[PDB]
């Protein structure tokens, strides 16, 4: 509970002003669905108190923490990999141009993976457990949990111009009922921690 | 009254408040005289006030006010006010031989005198009102239903003491009754549909919303709007 | 509501209680947002974050409390507050369960409530049978 | 456990002479249902040791002990409010004659609610509350008991003219389940307690 | 100094939460002047931090420090009366109608006195030495710096339907010069103290 909105760490960091929840908005996952992604904070740079705050002042130092649910029934099945990429640069598929900032700094409602196999950018999605992580087994869990820190080698930097942070919610096991028309929402909050900006 | 909350049970039933109003005419012919059983029934703005409590404990302050009108000079003129309590006999008529008792409790005042005053006692033979009962009166069941045969507290009877006199003038007796050393247990809710009688809880609501038998709030448009 | 039309000024913190009364498995999130007086009453989901505002997920939780603060009531004599409820997700139901599931509000005031300069109420008001009985 | 039949205080107050449960015949609770309820000690006074207490004594004296228990399954939702209302006089519907003792004694099969809105005596369900009462919301739990004082004005009382409480169960939200036509029993046990008779 | 932006009590009255000076246009003072006033919320209401605060909060609660700075050579001449007049209620002359939203509302431009021999209320400016006030003599000072403390009956106040303090600048000796042509600025600078706001 943080703030007044009220609904493990990465690498073994806890980072230490104005000091809550920005719940986004729920997408529904489906048998079809390949996955979610959100950069961060670019997710929250037109949003609330964040959001004033980044457009006013030039400069963010900030951690993440970040609570996905996923709220199903005990007859439905799959799996999430929830995984926080850091410097997510992603790739494009069979050209050589690259992304453009319409293709990058989707806002509030994300993107989604075109190639979740692949992570969008040539690499793993069976690697992709070496990044912070979490796994929302339906017939276990419903529910993640990733704090985030301050990932970056400059001290401070451009909220406007990079995303340190990737957040990616990709179903490896894709949703299953008997009859498969079922939807599962899944709702993401994203809390910002030790919100340091300067330059107003 | 001189409480610190003023939202006491004394606070907030202790308030006098007119509980009888009827004027009766006086001639030389041969009702001539006034009689009143003692309740709080009759007014619905105190009886949804002592309604919101099961059993009430409490002394009934009786302010008797009497003005007189020409139907020259207002005469100065006597009355009495006897207080018939439950298990005595009350006058038939206005020189009848009950006027007379020396048990029965009467108070003679003047119209030229401030209000006649008297603090009627806690009544009931049990250790409070019982502002509902879920019963019948009688051991039959020719009984009537919500009628606690020890929940009465008597009966009010004023006369003109003086004799009949060709004059015309009607005498108006307003009775102001406070109640004092009020407790109250057991709060119920307020009701909500208009009240049908007096001798019971009967229930027909409005004809539309608000204060409706199948909507009490009156309506607005949408829940989203 | 009914004991402070008696009043005339009343002043206090009131207590909303939310329960959900669906099936054991129906699960969703929703969105309860309290309205300061004056403030906007918002029409999207999005808009309102940025007052008090709680996410309730009912399938962990069934009931939610709702802490209005402290108001002080006849000071205004445009609206007085708002508490709105918006969806976050979907109702999600199993095949045996019903596919439509109630809440209920309560209130109540808390400790710090008051009420002073007692009225008559305007609920009550007026013909009354056998009321000439007691005469 | 009481006696030989085996299966919250009313203000705070607890009664302090024979020394069980009469378990009331089970009502079927449907969508259609509006409400039921039973007067006390009306619904107990034609039934075993009390029942014979009554009939051979003339004053009783004794508080209650109530048990309702609302048997359904996971898929089933709804809720009741057990409400014990003190002296319950009840209104008759567009008529200015009182209730008879037809209409108010039933005995042990109880009454029905007319209109549960309005309580039946032209008060509000929704404050309905004020009086000692417990909620069986059917997704959280399935049992309520409550604890009833000897509540009187008068020391002791006739148990075949009078009946101080009024034990209530009334549907908020209807019984729900999918296939709309599911029945849910609702099972009341009622013990006395303190059991004072006196003129045999 | 207050904040960032760099440049006596009323009463013997010290207020005691945001913690600097919004310096208003400047005013020209000329030999035909009456007078100029500004009202207090509401030449604040439309301007940075506490604008912000007054739009997005619901209820206020401030002191205001107020310098008063006219500068001028030392061939000029006259007196000015600054005065803080609590609860200005504005009369409007010969009518019997109210003044209206636009009559005293006036925003950060502020007014002007029609008749500043009456105080523009019938009372009259001989007196008006009774409210908190400095007096600016070119000859002997050229700035004057008055306290205001909360001044109201209520707790807590609306900032956009009541102005608790009116600030008045009355030249009572017009200003001189041999080629009566000159001008001279004042400047008004508010500092809000104590910044209590209520109701985001």
């Amino acid at each position: 509970k943080l703030g007044n909105s009220a609904i493990c760490c990465a690498y073994g960091e806890w980072p230490n002003q104005p000091e809550r929840f920005y719940t986004l908005k729920s997408v529904k996952w489906e048998a079809g669905s390949t996955g979610w992604w959100w950069k961060l904070p670019d997710a929250l740079n037109n949003i609330g108190m964040f959001g004033q705050n980044v457009q006013h002042h030039y400069l963010y130092r900030s951690g993440f923490l970040i609570h996905v649910q996923c709220n199903a029934t005990r007859f439905h099945q799959g799996a999430l990999l929830v995984v926080a990429i850091p410097e997510h640069q992603r790739g494009a598929h069979n050209t050589n141009t690259s992304p453009g900032f319409d293709d990058i700094m989707k806002g509030e409602e994300g993107g989604t993976f075109n190639h979740p196999y692949v992570l969008d950018d040539g690499t793993s999605l069976a690697c992709a457990t070496i990044f912070p992580h979490q796994w929302i087994n339906l017939r276990t869990n419903n529910s993640a949990t990733i704090v985030l820190p301050w990932m970056n080698a400059a001290p401070m930097d451009f909220p406007l111009r990079h995303n340190q942070w990737t957040l990616a919610i990709i179903p490896v096991v894709p949703l299953g009922t008997r009859t498969m028309s079922s939807m599962v929402p899944i709702t993401v909050s994203i809390a910002p921690m030790c919100c340091e900006f300067n330059g107003l | 009254q001189h409480g610190v909350s003023e939202t006491l049970v004394e606070n907030f039933l202790s308030r006098a408040a007119l509980v009888s109003k009827r004027s009766f005419e006086y001639k030389d012919h041969t009702k001539n005289f006034f009689k009143w059983t003692i309740n709080t029934r009759s007014f619905v703005q105190l009886r949804r006030k002592l309604e919101l409590f099961t059993y009430l404990r409490f002394d009934a302050e009786i302010t008797i006010l009497t003005t007189v009108a020409v139907n020259m000079g207002l005469p100065n003129l006597t009355l009495q006010a006897m207080f018939v309590p439950t298990g005595a006999l009350t006058p038939e008529k206005q020189d009848s031989f009950h006027w007379q008792s020396g048990s029965n409790a009467s108070v003679f005042f003047k119209i030229s005198d401030p209000p006649a005053r008297m603090t009627i006692p806690f009544m009931c033979i049990n250790s409070a009102y019982s502002v509902f009962y879920d019963g019948f009166a009688g051991f039959e069941k020719s009984g009537l239903y919500g009628i606690n045969p020890a929940d009465t507290i008597g009966n009010l009877c004023v006369r003109i003491v003086n004799e009949h006199q060709p004059v015309g003038f009607t005498v108006t007796v307003r009775v102001y009754m406070k109640p004092k050393h009020i407790k109250a247990w057991a709060p119920r809710p307020p009701r909500t549909l208009p009240y049908m009688s007096i001798a019971n809880a009967n229930y027909k609501g409005k004809k539309r919303a608000p204060n409706a038998l199948n909507a009490i709030i009156g309506n607005r448009d949408s829940v989203k709007t | 509501g009914n004991i402070s039309r008696y009043y005339t000024h009343w002043s206090g913190s009131l207590e909303m209680t939310f329960m959900f009364c669906g099936s054991f498995m129906a699960t969703g999130k929703l969105i309860l947002c309290y309205t300061p007086p004056g403030g906007s009453c918002p029409t999207t989901r999005e808009t309102a974050m940025l007052g008090t505002h709680i996410v309730w997920d009912f399938g962990l939780q069934s009931s939610v409390t709702l802490i209005i603060p402290w108001i002080s009531g006849s000071h205004y004599r445009a609206n007085v507050g708002y508490v709105t409820c918006f969806m976050q997700t979907n109702l999600i139901v199993p095949s045996e369960s019903s596919d439509t599931c109630s809440l209920i509000g309560f209130i109540a005031a808390k400790d710090d409530f008051s009420l002073r300069l007692m009225r008559d109420s305007p609920d009550i008001g007026q013909h009354l049978h056998a009321a000439e009985a007691a005469y």
